[PDB]
């Protein structure tokens, strides 16, 4: 999931957009 | 907006800000 991946990696708004696909 | 790791509720808030209308899913399964 997103929570686990962004816990362990940087998630800028550019990256976060990919989960709004 | 800091470009760091987002583990806390701050991740759900930030996704909600970029999506605008909750076009995403998932929460801690418990």
């Amino acid at each position: 999931g997103i929570v686990e991946q962004c816990c362990t990696s940087i998630c800028s708004l550019y990256q976060l957009e990919n989960y709004c696909n | 907006f800091v470009n760091q790791h987002l583990c806390a509720s701050h991740l759900v808030e930030a996704l909600y800000l970029v999506c605008g209308e909750r076009g995403f899913f998932y929460t801690k399964p418990t």
